[PDB]
RNA sequence: CGCGGGGUGGAGCAGCCUGGUAGCUCGUCGGGCUCAUAACCCGAAGGUCGUCGGUUCAAAUCCGGCCCCCGCAACCA
RNA sequence: CGCGGGGUGGAGCAGCCUGGUAGCUCGUCGGGCUCAUAACCCGAAGGUCGUCGGUUCAAAUCCGGCCCCCGCAACCA
RNA sequence: UCCCCCGUGCCCAUAGCGGCGUGGAACCACCCGUUCCCAUUCCGAACACGGAAGUGAAACGCGCCAGCGCCGAUGGUACUGGGCGGGCGACCGCCUGGGAGAGUAGGUCGGUGCGGGGGA
RNA sequence: GGUCGCCUCCUAAAAGGUAACGGAGGCGCCCAAAGGUCCCCUCAGGCGGGACGGAAAUCCGCCGGAGAGCGCAAGGGUAG
RNA sequence: AAUCGCAAAAAGGUGGGCCCAGUUCGGAUUGGGGUCUGCAACCCGACCCCAUGAAGCCGGAAUCGCUAGUAAUCGCGGAUCAGC
């Protein structure tokens, strides 16, 4: 290492948008996050969110009907 | 050596699950990372002010460690650039500072993006290496608001042992890589 | 698709030639060839009197053509 | 970023600052403020953490939202399009869809005036 | 053929000597004025620079070949 | 080689008296009047005073050196 | 003296590409660590140091095939130093001495010198 | 009219040399680093991968003996 | 129907928020979901809710109105007519 140009890689705590204490190393010491791995959408399987089927569109739309053969 | 959960989830899992899936008679063969190289491909301060120079601060701040230049290989009339002048930085993270890279990366980063879909399967190389690239650099959580001037994105290039997109693919999705389909 | 074109003022076209190419052109168009005579009362009227006017047009098929390929010993 | 999809203008209220999310206007930001209970008129940055985490993945699960909004938005044009409804033919042509006059105006579905001689 | 000059928006002419950068007047187009036209007033369009090549990071600009135009020369017998 | 005197904004420029005052015209912008183009009248922007360096309380005004263009007369084996 | 490895020359691909298997006692390499010497236009990759837990995966070593590459006769011809011949002429032709290139047959997955370490 | 000295190639007949108003191009400079030395590095190009980014900007991989480079013309030389 | 209803006049006053930003300015455009009238709203209706939130930061040459309850500004009503 050409220690004289680089930064410092103190022991960080890192505070997540889910409660999560993830254990690493960073640069900086005290960070929050928005979202991580354990809570995202398209991380943890296939999730939900709330797109189900797109609207009741289209062949699904029912509020109606006057057929009975 | 480190305590880094990536470290760990490598040897302690992602290493034998690999052998399981592939079966190697010697344990050099089982595929592992090397290099992790990034590439902010600015070139827009080219006959400009060193504003690269907070670049590299922002970039040296997720890495740990401080990137070199990149100069002009040729020189280009279209592109108003000069042969040797400075366009770009790159940095190469080996052993344990690539780990703390992509254990942040995987965790933190990769989620905070706009509209993450799951990384591309197909931007795989081919010999097993695989590259992907962020507009965005304050994704990173090292990174602040004000700390951002514009928005400066990057190459990342993560590199592997791996005979093919195979063994590739098994190795990262094991990993903490989401792919689409 | 028009050539030559001399303009008129108001309105016009005092003269103006056109090559229309196609099929059966020159067919559905040979009888044009000679004066139509116009009775109205002219944009330009000074007054309120009707004016009688005239305009010869001339439909000429398209002549295969050939300058002799320079001179001959 | 941030909390929804990205950042939100932290130097006035959160109530108006719910506005600026391709997703959100300032009726479900009234709502957004009532299914959560939080001080209406109070600044972005006021707000305690514990005020935004609950905030933040209620109106995330709520509605379409940004990209993915808008993915909808962009697939329902699609569909039209494809199918060769009337609404369709006026987004392939570019054109004015709810039934306008074109002999005038329209220029939002038509871009800058195209003059010709 | 021998020497010189030239070809750039529809017309006429700069820009080439010194490479990075297309300009002037007229015309044309759209909108004014006027009863209308012109004048006038406001705004716009319009050429990849004869042509093949080569030099160069880059050519209207430099270099070579050809096409077209223009002037000069073509004498002693 | 030697003599002569100059950049001051975007060009022309007295200020170069005799060291404490950085101006005029055009240019450009806004307003005025205006059938107009225009003359015309008010306001505005831009001066680092060729450079380093020295004297002075203060100097574009004085010096040392030097950059540079023009101007001067010689010389040219 | 015979085999294996290490360092090193020589011949300058018959030695190479590619494929196939093999070798870890030793030797070597990867490998382990980054305190010190030394190092990165960033990175212990390279270079450097201290090591010796793993391993022959890679590199390398050793064999194995002939797809590529490379080598490549014999025979014959072209051409030609010298000596002549014919035809009006343009060009042909003979004796004598020398003799390719291409192509065919075929060859090749090396040979070897010095030194060191280890085997029978 | 063209040319006049110097350089590169051909003409030139496998030593050197060799003419023509024979065929083709260059020179009248440049560099205080483009020089001395020690030390390290290896091209052009091709395919695949890569936010803005394209035919080509920087990055990764694999391929590659020299077709790149060596201030400028050409030849020779040149990655041991 | 001077009885009942359309009918809240809107500017205004008071209170609270907004802080000079393409903004809580602007509401064009578009997505999705519905109400009404009609046999029937695809071409081709009006209104409601959600989301989208464009051009536009005072408009070149030019040009219009109006001299007192007028100009400017703020609503309401009606004729037409199922509906707009
Ligand atoms: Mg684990
Ligand atoms: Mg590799
Ligand atoms: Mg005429
Ligand atoms: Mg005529
Ligand atoms: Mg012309
Ligand atoms: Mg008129
Ligand atoms: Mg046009
Ligand atoms: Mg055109
Ligand atoms: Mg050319
Ligand atoms: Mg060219
Ligand atoms: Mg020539
Ligand atoms: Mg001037
Ligand atoms: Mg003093
Ligand atoms: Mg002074
Ligand atoms: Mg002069
Ligand atoms: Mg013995
Ligand atoms: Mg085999
Ligand atoms: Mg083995
Ligand atoms: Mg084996
Ligand atoms: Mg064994
Ligand atoms: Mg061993
Ligand atoms: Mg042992
Ligand atoms: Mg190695
Ligand atoms: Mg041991
Ligand atoms: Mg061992
Ligand atoms: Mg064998
Ligand atoms: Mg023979
Ligand atoms: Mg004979
Ligand atoms: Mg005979
Ligand atoms: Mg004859
Ligand atoms: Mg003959
Ligand atoms: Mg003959
Ligand atoms: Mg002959
Ligand atoms: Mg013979
Ligand atoms: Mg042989
Ligand atoms: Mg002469
Ligand atoms: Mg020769
Ligand atoms: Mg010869
Ligand atoms: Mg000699
Ligand atoms: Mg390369
Ligand atoms: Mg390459
Ligand atoms: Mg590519
Ligand atoms: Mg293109
Ligand atoms: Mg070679
Ligand atoms: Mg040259
Ligand atoms: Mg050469
Ligand atoms: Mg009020
Ligand atoms: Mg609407
Ligand atoms: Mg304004
Ligand atoms: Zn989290």
């Amino acid at each position: 290492m050409k220690e004289g140009i680089h930064p410092k890689l103190v022991p960080a705590r890192i505070i997540c948008g889910c409660g999560n204490v993830i254990e690493t190393y960073s640069t900086k010491p005290e960070i929050y996050v928005e979202v991580c791995s354990k809570c995202h959408p398209f991380y943890t399987g296939q999730q939900r969110f709330v797109d189900t089927e797109g609207r009741v569109e289209r062949f699904q739309r029912r509020y109606g009907d006057s057929y009975r053969k | 050596p480190l305590d880094l959960a990536l470290k760990r989830k490598y040897y302690e899992e992602v290493r034998p699950e690999l052998i399981r899936r592939f079966g190697y008679q010697n344990v050099w063969e089982v595929p592992r990372l090397e290099k992790v190289v990034i590439n902010q491909g600015l070139g827009e301060a080219k006959e400009d002010a060193r504003i690269l120079e907070k670049a590299a601060q922002e970039l040296a701040l997720i890495t740990g460690q401080k990137p070199a230049v990149t100069r002009a290989k040729k020189s280009i009339s279209n592109f108003k650039l000069r042969k040797g002048m400075p366009i770009g930085l790159r940095v190469t993270l080996r052993r344990d500072r690539m780990w703390i890279f992509l254990e942040k990366l995987l965790n933190v980063a990769l989620p905070r993006i706009r509209d993450f879909r799951g990384l591309n399967p197909n931007s795989f190389d081919g010999r097993g290496n695989y590259n992907l690239g962020l507009r965005e650099q304050l994704i990173f959580p090292e990174i602040t608001y004000d700390m951002v001037d514009a928005l400066r994105g990057m190459d990342i290039a993560v590199v592997t042992t791996a005979e093919t997109d195979e063994e590739a693919r098994a190795l990262l999705e094991l990993l903490g890589f989401p792919f689409r389909k | 698709e028009i050539m030559s074109a001399s303009e008129g003022e108001h309105g016009g076209y005092k003269e103006i030639i056109a090559k229309i190419s196609g099929d059966g052109v020159y067919g559905r168009l040979k009888f044009e060839s000679g004066g139509h005579r116009v009775q109205r009362v002219p944009a330009t009227e000074s007054q309120g009197r009707i004016h009688t006017s005239a305009c010869t047009v001339a439909v000429m098929p398209e002549l295969p053509d050939a300058e002799l390929p320079d001179i001959n010993p | 970023a941030r909390i929804a999809g990205v950042e939100i203008p932290r130097n006035k209220r959160v109530d108006v600052a719910l506005t600026y999310i391709y997703g959100i206007g300032k009726a479900r930001a009234k709502e957004a403020l009532e299914k959560t209970g939080i001080n209406p008129a109070t600044r972005v940055k006021d707000l305690t953490e514990a005020e935004v985490v609950r905030l933040r993945e209620y109106v995330e699960n709520t509605w379409k939202l940004e990209g993915e909004l808008r993915a909808e938005v962009a697939a329902n044009i699609k569909r039209l399009m494809d199918i060769g409804c009337y609404r369709g033919l006026r987004h392939r042509r570019g054109l004015p869809v709810r039934g306008q006059r074109t002999r005038t105006n329209a220029r939002t579905r038509k871009g800058p005036r195209k003059t010709v001689a």
